[PDB]
This record gives C-alpha cells, structure tokens and sequence, in this order.
C-alpha cells in the first residue's frame, strides 16, 4: 500500500516538474524577444 | 505619407505571448501538484 | 520504514517545487514589467 | 522649469523588486531540497 | 523491491529539480542584465 | 572621429549569454526527467 501511494505521487511530481520546465522554456523564450526589442530600439536611435 | 515610426511591437508582442503560454503551463503544474 | 522515509522525501520534493513555481511566477510578472519599460521607451521616441 | 524626461524606472523597478522576489524564494526552494 | 525503485526515482527527480532551480536563476540573471541594458537606453535618450 | 553612438551590447550580450546557459540547464534537468 505505502508504497504503491508513494509511486503514484512520484507519478504526480514527474509530470509536474515536466510541466513547469515547459513554463520556464516559455519564459526563456520571451527573454530572447525582449532582447531583440532592445536591439531594434538601439539600432532606431543609432539611424 | 508614411512617417518613419519605431515599432518593435512584433517582438513585443512575441515576448507577450510568451509569457501567456508560460502562465498557462504554469497553472497545470499547480493543478498537477495540488492533486 | 523505507516507505516512511520515500513519504517524507515525497513531500520535500512537493514543497520544494510550488515554492519553484512562485519562483517561475515572479519571474514572469518581471518580463511583463520590463515589456511595459520598453513599450515606455517606443512612445517616447514615437513622440 | 520641469523638462520633459524619459522616466520607465516604474517600471523598470517593479521588474527589479519582482526578480528579488524569485530570488527568495528560489533560495527557500534550494533550502528545503538540501533538507 | 518497489520501496527501492521509488527511492530512485525520487534521487532522480531532486537532481532534476536542483537543475531546473539553477535554470531559472540563470533567467533570472538575464533579466537583471536586460534592465540594465534599458536602464541605458533611457540615459542616453535624457543626455 | 569616433561619433557618439547607443551600445547596450554588453548587457544585452550578457543576457543572451545567460539565456544559453538556461537553455542548456533545461536540457539537463530534462534529460534526468526522461531516464
Ligand atoms: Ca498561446
Ligand atoms: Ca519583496
Ligand atoms: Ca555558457
């Protein structure tokens, strides 16, 4: 019993924790495009 | 006739869709970890 | 005891990584600020 | 006489105090992992 | 026999997750360094 | 003559240094999911 329990919740955190890598490559991602907002504000001001 | 305009509302808006996915992944995990 | 000890180390992984996602959130609320600065930084030049 | 100024340091500095909070709680996440 | 299985999967899922927190700090990081590449923006706009 | 010109290179390089690197962590923690 305890241990099917504690396999099910080992479960629960894998796919919890692939999910919140997923959220943090989106996050990642979004900082690239914040990067290149910045670079096309620099290259407006420097033309 | 068009008056040159900065707009970098593509990438911005890029990085806002970004964080929207980011937001919804984020809620499944919560969900998964509240279960 | 084995399963015991796997229980505990179960919910120490669970507190561990909501207290990650809150990490990841706060994260994610700074990009959405920093979007604001830039879109901040456009008007002005635009006007 | 006020100047006109670019001022985004709102919200550059909600963006700021926001990063410091991750780092909190980042910190409380590998506190409990070491445990 | 599972007890150790799960004990395994569970020394699995903390390396990865001690991963995914220096992950997250590294993003962290990137965004002190995109403020402060706005930050510049905005000085060299008021100079 | 050097003319005044913007550069947050430095910043920006920086950050986009970091993002690799997470990049990079990500890959790892991912690995150690799939095995
Ligand atoms: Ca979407
Ligand atoms: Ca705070
Ligand atoms: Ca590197």
């Amino acid at each position: 019993h305890q241990s099917m329990l504690n396999s099910q919740a080992i479960d629960n955190l894998r796919a919890s924790l692939e999910t919140t890598n997923q959220a943090i490559e989106a996050i990642r991602q979004a900082g690239q495009e914040m990067i290149l907002a910045v670079q096309g504000v620099q290259d407006y001001i420097n033309n | 006739i068009s008056l040159e305009r900065l707009d970098v509302g593509t990438n911005l808006g890029n990085a806002i869709a970004k964080l929207e996915d980011a937001k919804e992944l984020l809620e499944s995990s919560d969900q998964i970890l509240r279960s």
